[PDB]
């Protein structure tokens, strides 16, 4: 592997960097719930964040984790400020979309092998 | 040959031959291929470590000013073992000449950004980040330009199919304007226009 | 009339290049049937492909690349300056 | 009766005597609307004054091309308009999107956001088939609010 | 410098949605639409994906 | 003159001896680059042909010809920044041989 | 509302009354352009360059046809070059009517908008008589002009263009020696340094401030060397003396039109060798060899050899460049457009600091920003 | 199932048909071997094609021309 | 070459300052400037009175679609599939079938009037000279369900006039 | 048709009453014209 | 028959016919049928403009509009000919000054239980209310029980629905309260004895239908909709003022669309929590929604930012 990294070196500065920005998002859940005038319960906004970080824990490599940092670092520009007009935030909460079957027999009635 | 065929000249075909001969002679740390385009233009292949210096050599000098950055672009190419292709382009305002800087790269390998050498490439580099995913290093302001706040595909590359995934709509189920899975009302027919017989003999690939 | 010379005491005076072409000097139509020639080597016995060859020109000629008292030659002779265009340059 | 249904020969005439259009000039069909406000096919003073503010307008005219990043800013502006509001889409991109119907970043049709009354087709319609478009909108106003409270 | 040599398999994720595990790709050599006889249509390995439903609008 | 042509520059002040300082200011620096580079071999040649035309001849206008810079304040700035290139040219080493050949099939365009 | 009629959302952390920080947001009209030309042929994807500006109609497609003729090794025939100049120097009386009127409508003058568009409709007449249509004409092809212009247009351009110098003699008395408009525009937005070239600007907001250069008489296009004209320069570096290029270029474009009516050789229009041009309708209807090159030039396109290229013309606000990588078959590879708005609007944040907020709307009009061309 | 879209819409459909309006033509006769039909007038209509009229029992309407042609 | 504009100093003497100080103080501009250039209202206004008067056009104009047919009818189309291969916007949708007489024709023919970008590429690709951009901008229907065209709309729309269209093409086929 | 003393407003038409199921005079839509005056009203020949 | 994903622009087999469909209850149904996609033939009475916000629900050719008076036979026998299901929700509040109000719940659900029944429809559905009892209340609440009884004669298997009281988004039930910025807040009648009812959430009642519209085997088995958790108190009226912190009518105003100094003050306080042996909502699964989550949204007065919500209720007793 002959390529320079982005920020980290090996497995330790990376896995303290990802723990840094989690304390930003944990602080900046109960701000946007009134900064956009959106009416839900505040514990919903904290459940989505602790859901989202456990998704990517299958990585065995540096600078891939560092790539996800840059996306995670960027969103705190728009979210902590007011650049999303109430609608780009609420797309994480799929309220409209109908539930998927996800079990074998219910797929077999409706749909040609999804 | 005849009318309605472009007349060439050997003047610029000799001068731009002779000029960029010694851009490989005096920086042989970075420049690894130079070739002359048949329509009197210059290409110069540069290893991605020499992203800043060979610009910086050009940026000010007595023999090659090249003080205008016309166009920064980027091309993606699968089957190359190093995907992308960053192509710089400059303008000698004292001399009326062009030269292009073709630096190859990859996704994960960063490129040292040309922000300090030219302040023209501030917006030409936030853009390429959005459209391919090249991470230009130490950029003073990296953001999201020309895309929506929900795209995660970097769509101008070959893996993003033409219509997106997120075809949008409205409903009165609350008040919002909400996304959906993509749902076309026509197939988008894909025609086939690539006809055989190999009409071009000059550009012919080696036989194998 | 009194409304005519009042337009002549104000904003110059033209009376010939009026805005609307609604008056005379306006072109009506055109009569003839048009006939258009076909000139550039359309004919026979000399005018002929493989001499006409509007394509099939070679690849870009590469110069010496990888795998002598040069006088530091510029890409071109530098730009000589311009005139000042004697119509009314100031 | 003859008393009540006569009154909508005034209110449905007052509502069609002066429309105040908002416009969304976004793309090439902005310019071919501005020639209608240019005094050849002069838009104003054939009944309908040109542009005003979003609080005061009756009948908006969508033009141009609606991407993703304009879709919420349309619907917000449509809300502030009053109750007797109407929507006209000109242009062949607010009808199913011109071309760019197949590219990722276009709301495919602009009826998917608002309910639109009169569709006017043509890459730029010639400001000649747009006065014919709005003179179809005035002919649409033959409705009555009488014989609604007087029937049910 | 800081060239930090190691070996780990490059696998990327996040960009599509669910079509990673649902769809198996297919690499093939195209072979000569036989109504004619020119062989320039060969010589390039391609890939192409699965076909799914096409109903009627 | 009071207008320097290109706005953003200024006529301040002296030609014909502001230049000849800045050529020989670089020639001291130009001697330092460890001589097997072709960079010294050309850059020494372009300044000597310059200054042999420069020092020391009237008019102001005649120096514009035979040394094809622009107007005289801008002719300063062609050589003013070549100094700023020159001290950077020691730092990295262009004169060293080639590093990291690309993997033998990258610059072959029709795929 | 209409600061460009409904686009350009920008944030301004204004320092009390001055701005001192300004950072706009583009992408409200993106449409997916450059992704979508990869799935078309050359002739078929031509009317998406016409829609890439708004108001330049024949100035775009002049820099697409010229960027494909280079790849083909074909020149256009001689009459096909004196048509392109009679149109490519008549759209420079349309892009400069708009930049001197809608600028002066944002400021607040009412009539010269109405006073010029009433006159402008004598000139959208001329597109309809030649191509067929009102604004977006698919006329220029990669082998010259589509078809011949009718019997006429030389007694009707001549009646028009002999009476335009009075209409431009009205704006001189509306605006130039006017005091309030001179007060609204002097010494405002003075970006003049070699940071006004490090930003990579094209023309005016160059040459109107200093550096004399333009690509019409330092490079050729066409038979375009055979006309004579001068290129107006500015003295100081502000908006009022990059305004005065646009008033002065419109007088010089009348000279290049009146020099173009005298010189047109009669002859053909299409490139003759028929692998690029389609043949006549009275030709594909008698002979046999004409269908095989009429039919197959409409199922698939041409065949163009590989290798990249780049070019530049003088669009009436800047450049227009195409980096058109062609692979070697009927559908092209990447087609990267260079347009202004990347240079002309990245250099607003330098230009705006120190002045008021009501100076900022005065700045933007002089760059002549047309959106959909920030889709570069 | 489908016919509800034109309830009170009058269902505007074609009136004349050219499914067979060929047959009212007085099919032309020549007494020759091969004839041209650039039918519909010169420089308009379909391109010129040469038909053999020797058999049972007509040329074959040129493939393009539609009009019944014979000897 | 060159030209210099706004590069001139003032005179700055005793005479011409009073010429300029009569300007700023007693307004020799701004009344002689624009109290006279505006009025100048005494020209005749140029307004097309639209429901009765209509504006000029040209015999190559683009607009509503049509399908012509021969002298005594043949439905001039032959379903040769070119007007659908060079629509840039993929509007046309043709599905042929061997008709019972032996000559081939269409069954379905569909032109969207919304994806129609109005090229003139259908008009010029046709060998048998059938599908013609007809010269009538009369439009403005009220439903998106309507602007989709079938085959048996276009013929009706193409036989509402052919005295209009065939006067146009006979004038203009001599160039193309 | 006027006295050739105009252009654009020199070919004015009049409508009368109830072409094919219309009102008295208070509905004129402009599409009532026969498809022959399209060759004339629009100054196309 | 169905095809593909049911997101939009699919077929989904069914061809409904939803009468009414302009009011708060009828509109919100059609929104969920303009998603899965189906020929939802909606006829309307006299409203060209008031139905315009219904069109961006049917994709392209999904919905279709017709006019119909209701008393005439064939005006409702022309739309019911091509159908699969047909549900009814027609009706109103107070007697109008043109109609008779008595047989409007008797003959008019029978006027669409006419040859509509004969022509070949199935799964015909009517509505009920949890308080419509033939005991002497009320002029509206009974004579709905006539519609429960006198229309049950025809179509002996319907699955007539009996929803609870509804709170929603644009409703009238809860909105009749907190619109009493007035010279006093007078409860009914200065007592908190039987308050409150079961305020079921309107998304559940429009989710019960679309799970019953292809259930299958739900015909004749009438259903009754469970409400929130759990009963409620008079604290409701105090809870409404807790967070609040104190169509096609006419051209200017409609002078009579009143608050009804009549039965309406007691048309809602007669509670009658009916038979819990009705199946009636959870078996028509799956939906169970409280009040204290969806209570912030529809209550909206002049503070508009600061809520600081903590107001709640225990169960109340007899839970
Ligand atoms: C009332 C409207 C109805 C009507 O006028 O009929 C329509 C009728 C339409 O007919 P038209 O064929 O379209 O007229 C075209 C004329 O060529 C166009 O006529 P015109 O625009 O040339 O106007 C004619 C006249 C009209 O000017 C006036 O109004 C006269 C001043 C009022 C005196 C009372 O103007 C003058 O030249 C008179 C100036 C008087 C001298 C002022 C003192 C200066 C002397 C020293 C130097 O218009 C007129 O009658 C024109 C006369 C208008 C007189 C105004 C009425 C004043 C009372
Ligand atoms: N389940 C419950 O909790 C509950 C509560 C209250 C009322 N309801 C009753 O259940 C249904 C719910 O309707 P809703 O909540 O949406 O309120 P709604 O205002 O009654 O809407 C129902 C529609 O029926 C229309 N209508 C009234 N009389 C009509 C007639 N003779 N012919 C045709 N249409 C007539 C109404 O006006 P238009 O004619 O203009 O369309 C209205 O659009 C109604 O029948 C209602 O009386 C139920
Ligand atoms: S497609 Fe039509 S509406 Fe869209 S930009 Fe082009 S001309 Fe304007
Ligand atoms: S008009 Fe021509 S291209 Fe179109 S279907 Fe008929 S034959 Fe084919
Ligand atoms: S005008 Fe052009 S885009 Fe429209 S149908 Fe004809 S060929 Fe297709
Ligand atoms: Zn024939």
């Amino acid at each position: 592997t002959s390529v320079k990294p982005i920020f980290s070196r090996d497995m330790n500065e990376a896995k303290r960097r990802v723990r840094e920005l989690y304390r930003a998002w944990y602080r900046e859940v109960p701000n946007t719930v009134h900064l956009f005038q959106l009416d839900i319960s505040v514990k919903q906004g904290r459940d989505k964040v602790r859901e989202m970080f456990k998704k990517n824990a299958h990585i065995t490599d540096p600078r891939v984790v560092d790539l996800l940092v840059i996306k995670g670092k960027m969103e705190l520009e728009e979210t902590i400020k007011v650049w999303k007009q109430r609608t780009h935030v609420m797309r994480f909460f799929h309220e409209t979309e109908a539930p998927r079957p996800k079990d074998f027999l219910s797929k077999f009635y409706v749909g040609h092998d999804p | 040959t005849r009318p309605t065929v472009r007349p060439r000249n050997d003047v610029a075909h000799k001068q731009l031959s002779a000029f960029g001969e010694y851009v490989a002679e005096i920086l042989p740390k970075y420049v690894q291929q130079v070739q002359v385009s048949c329509f009197n233009e210059l290409e110069i292949c540069i290893h991605p470590d020499g992203v800043i210096p060979v610009l910086t050599f050009l940026r000010d000098h007595s023999n090659a000013q090249f003080k205008s950055l016309a166009d920064l672009t980027a091309v993606d190419i699968p089957t190359r073992q190093n995907r992308f292709e960053i192509v710089y382009n400059l303008l000698s305002l004292r001399f009326n000449s062009r030269i292009r800087v073709k630096t190859y790269t990859d996704e994960l390998t960063p490129i040292e950004s040309s922000v300090p050498v030219y302040k023209a490439a501030n917006w030409y580099e936030r853009e390429i980040w959005d459209m391919f995913g090249v991470f230009f290093a130490n950029h003073p302001d990296l953001r999201r330009i020309l895309t929506d706040y929900g795209f995660e595909g970097h769509p101008f590359r070959k893996d993003f199919p033409l219509s997106g995934y997120v075809e949008l709509r409205y409903d009165d189920e609350v008040k919002r304007v909400v996304a959906e899975p993509v749902e076309l009302a026509q197939e988008f027919r894909k025609f086939d226009l690539n006809s055989p017989w190999e009409a071009f003999p000059a550009y012919r690939q080696p036989p194998e | 009339r009194f409304i005519q010379w009042l337009r002549n005491w104000a904003s110059g005076r033209d009376l010939q290049a009026k805005l609307q072409l609604r008056y005379q000097e306006i072109s009506k139509r055109t009569q003839p049937p048009p006939k258009l020639p076909v000139g550039p080597s359309h004919k026979l016995s000399n005018n002929y492909y493989c001499t006409r060859d509007g394509r099939r020109e070679a690849m870009p000629p590469s110069i010496v690349m990888s795998s002598s008292e040069k006088k530091a030659v510029s890409p071109a002779p530098p730009i000589k300056r311009w005139e000042l265009s004697q119509d009314e340059p100031y | 009766e003859y008393v009540v249904a006569k009154l909508d020969d005034l209110i449905n005439w007052a509502r069609r005597s002066s429309l105040w259009p908002m416009t969304f000039g976004l793309a090439c069909c902005a310019v071919e609307m501005m020639h209608m406000a240019a005094p050849r096919y002069d838009m104003d003073r054939f009944g309908v004054v040109f542009r005003a503010s979003p609080r005061q307008s009756d009948v908006m005219i969508v033009a141009g091309t609606l991407t993703n990043k304009m879709a919420p800013a349309l619907r917000k502006v449509y809300d502030q308009m009053p109750e007797p509001r109407y929507v006209v889409s000109m242009g062949s991109c607010a009808n199913g999107g011109g071309y760019y119907h197949y590219s990722y970043s276009v709301v495919r049709g602009c009826d998917r956001i608002v309910p639109v009354d009169i569709y006017v087709p043509g890459c730029p319609p010639t400001a000649e088939a747009l006065l014919y478009g709005i003179l179809q909108l005035q002919k649409k106003i033959k409705r009555e609010k009488r014989l609604r409270i007087w029937y049910r | 410098i800081t060239v930090d040599e190691k070996l780990d398999i490059t696998t990327i994720t996040g960009v599509p949605e669910e079509h990673i595990k649902t769809r198996k790709a297919r690499i093939f050599v195209p072979a000569r639409n036989n109504m004619q006889s020119g062989v320039n249509n060969t010589k390039k390995w391609k890939m192409e994906f699965d076909t799914r439903e096409r109903w009627e609008n | 003159k009071k207008t320097t042509g290109l706005v953003g520059l200024a006529v301040c002040e002296t030609p014909h001896e502001r230049l000849k300082i800045l050529y020989t200011k670089i020639l001291d620096v130009l001697g330092h680059i460890p001589k097997n580079a072709a960079y010294r071999k050309y850059t020494e040649q372009i300044t000597n042909e310059k200054l042999s035309m420069v020092k020391a001849e009237p008019d102001v206008k005649k120096l514009e010809e035979r040394l094809q810079g622009g107007q005289i304040e801008e002719v300063i700035l062609q050589a003013e920044n070549e100094l700023s290139l020159a001290r950077k040219m020691i730092q990295w080493k262009p004169w060293e041989p080639l590093v990291e050949e690309p993997p033998a099939s990258q610059w072959k365009w029709p795929i | 509302h209409p600061a460009a009629h409904g686009v350009l959302r920008l944030v301004m952390e204004l320092s009390g009354e001055m701005v001192r920080k300004c950072d706009p947001h583009i992408g409200l009209l993106h449409r997916g352009t450059e992704k979508l030309i990869e799935y078309k042929t050359y002739l078929q994807a031509l009317p998406y360059f016409d829609r890439l500006d708004y108001v330049s109609m024949m100035c775009n497609e002049q820099a697409y046809s010229l960027a494909v003729e280079k790849l083909l090794n074909i020149q256009p025939p001689p009459r096909a070059q004196w048509i392109r100049v009679l149109f490519g120097e008549i759209t420079r009386l349309l892009n400069h009517i708009m930049a001197v009127t809608t600028h002066a409508l944002d400021i607040g003058a009412m009539t010269p908008f109405f006073w010029m568009f009433e006159e402008r409709e004598k000139m959208f007449e001329f597109y309809e008589r030649v191509s067929g249509a009102r604004m977006h004409a698919a006329y220029v092809r990669p082998g010259g002009v589509h078809q011949d212009l009718p019997l006429g247009l030389m007694d009707d351009i001549y009646e028009f263009s002999k009476n335009f110098s009075l209409r431009i003699d009205e704006l001189e008395e509306m605006l130039t020696n006017n005091r309030i408009w001179r007060n609204r525009t002097v010494d405002i937005g003075i970006v003049t340094a070699e940071d006004a070239l490090n930003y990579g600007f094209s023309g005016v907001m160059l040459r109107g401030s200093g550096i004399q250069w333009d690509l019409r008489k330092t490079q050729p296009y066409d038979v375009y060397d055979q006309v004579e004209f001068d290129v107006p320069i500015g003295s100081r570096g502000d908006c009022y003396d990059r305004y005065l290029c646009r008033v002065e270029e419109m007088r010089q474009s009348i000279r290049i039109i009146s020099q173009c009516l005298n010189k047109m050789p009669p002859g053909e229009i299409k490139v003759d060798d028929a692998k690029v041009s389609p043949p006549k309708r009275a030709e594909m209807k008698t002979s046999m060899e004409s269908l095989i090159h009429h039919f197959k030039l409409y199922t698939e396109g041409y065949q163009v050899p590989p290798g990249a290229t780049y070019t530049a013309i003088e669009a009436p606000k800047g450049e227009f460049g195409v980096y058109l990588v062609s692979d070697g078959s009927s559908r092209p590879y990447r087609c990267k457009i260079k347009a202004p708005g990347f240079a002309h609007l990245a250099g607003l944040d330098k230009m705006s600091k120190g002045h008021m907020l009501a100076d900022v709307v005065a700045i933007i009009g002089t760059q002549d920003i047309v959106f959909g061309e920030v889709d570069r | 199932y489908r016919k509800v879209r034109f309830v009170g819409r009058q269902k505007e459909v074609n009136e004349n048909f050219a499914i067979d309006l060929i047959a009212e033509q007085p099919v032309s006769q020549v007494g020759s071997r091969v004839i041209s039909c650039d039918g519909g007038g010169g420089a308009l209509g379909h391109p010129r094609v040469y038909i053999n009229l020797d058999k049972e029992t007509k040329t074959g309407t040129c493939g393009y021309c539609g009009l019944q042609f014979r000897q | 070459t060159y030209k210099y504009v706004n590069l001139r100093e003032p005179s700055m003497d005793m005479k011409s300052v009073t010429d300029r100080a009569a300007q700023t103080l007693l307004w020799t501009e701004l009344i002689r400037g624009l109290g006279m250039t505006l009025s100048y209202l005494f020209r005749e206004p140029a307004t097309i009175n639209y429901p009765f008067e209509k504006g000029p056009l040209s015999p190559r104009f683009r607009g509503e679609h049509a399908l012509r047919r021969y002298p005594s009818g043949e439905e001039r189309c032959i379903a040769c599939k070119l007007c659908e291969a060079v629509c840039p916007a993929q509007a046309i949708t043709i599905e042929a079938e061997p008709r019972a007489d032996g000559s081939r024709r269409t069954t379905r023919y569909d032109i969207d009037m919304t994806k129609c970008i109005y090229c003139g590429f259908c008009q010029e690709a046709c060998p048998v000279d059938a599908i013609v951009e007809g010269p009538n901008f009369e439009f403005s229907t009220e439903t998106h369900e309507e602007l989709l065209y079938n085959k048996e709309k276009l013929l009706n729309n193409g036989d509402k006039w052919e005295a209009e269209i065939a006067a146009n093409i006979q004038a203009d086929y001599l160039y193309r | 048709e006027d006295n050739k003393q105009f252009f654009g407003r020199h070919r004015w038409v009049i409508y009368t009453t109830e072409m094919n199921g219309k009102n008295t005079f208070w509905d004129v839509d402009g599409s009532m014209v026969p498809p022959e005056w399209h060759r004339w009203l629009h100054c196309m020949t | 028959i169905p095809h593909g994903k049911g997101g939009r622009s699919s077929v989904s087999g069914i061809v409904a016919t939803v009468f009414g469909a302009t009011g708060f209850l009828g509109r919100y149904v059609v929104n969920h049928l303009g998603r899965m996609g189906s020929q939802v033939i909606v006829p309307h009475r006299c409203e060209p403009y008031d139905t315009m916000h219904l069109r961006p629900m049917g994709d392209l050719g999904q919905i279709i509009f017709m006019d119909w008076n209701g008393r005439d036979k064939d005006s409702i026998r022309r739309a019911v000919e091509h159908s699969s299901v047909v549900i009814n929700l027609v009706g109103r509040e107070w007697e109008t000054q043109n109609f008779d109000f008595e047989d409007v719940f008797v003959k008019i659900p029978q006027a669409i239980a006419q040859v509509s029944k004969e022509a070949g429809v199935e799964k015909f559905i009517h509505i009920s209310h949890l308080n419509a009892d033939i005991k002497s209340s009320s002029k509206y609440l009974r004579s709905k029980a006539v519609g429960e009884k006198e229309v049950r004669e025809t179509f002996p298997e319907a699955t007539i629905i009996k929803p609870a009281e509804i709170f929603g988004r644009e409703d009238r039930f809860l909105n009749y309260f907190a619109n009493i910025r007035w010279f006093g807040g007078v409860p009914l009648i200065s007592l908190g004895k039987k308050t409150v009812k079961q305020p079921v959430y309107i998304v559940d009642v429009t989710k019960g239908i679309i799970n019953a519209i292809k259930d299958p085997d739900a015909r004749g088995k009438t259903f009754a909709f469970v409400g929130p958790s759990r009963y409620l108190l008079f604290d409701l009226v105090q809870y409404v003022f807790a967070v609040a912190h104190r169509i096609g009518r006419l051209f200017e105003i409609s002078p009579f669309e009143p608050w009804t100094t009549r039965d309406k003050v007691e048309r809602i306080h007669t509670t009658d929590k009916i038979l819990p042996h009705l199946p009636g909502l959870e078996d028509l699964g799956v939906e169970a929604t409280p009040l204290e989550l969806k209570a912030i949204e529809v209550l909206r007065r002049h503070r508009t930012y600061r809520w600081l919500s903590s107001e709640i209720e225990d169960v109340q007793p007899a839970k």
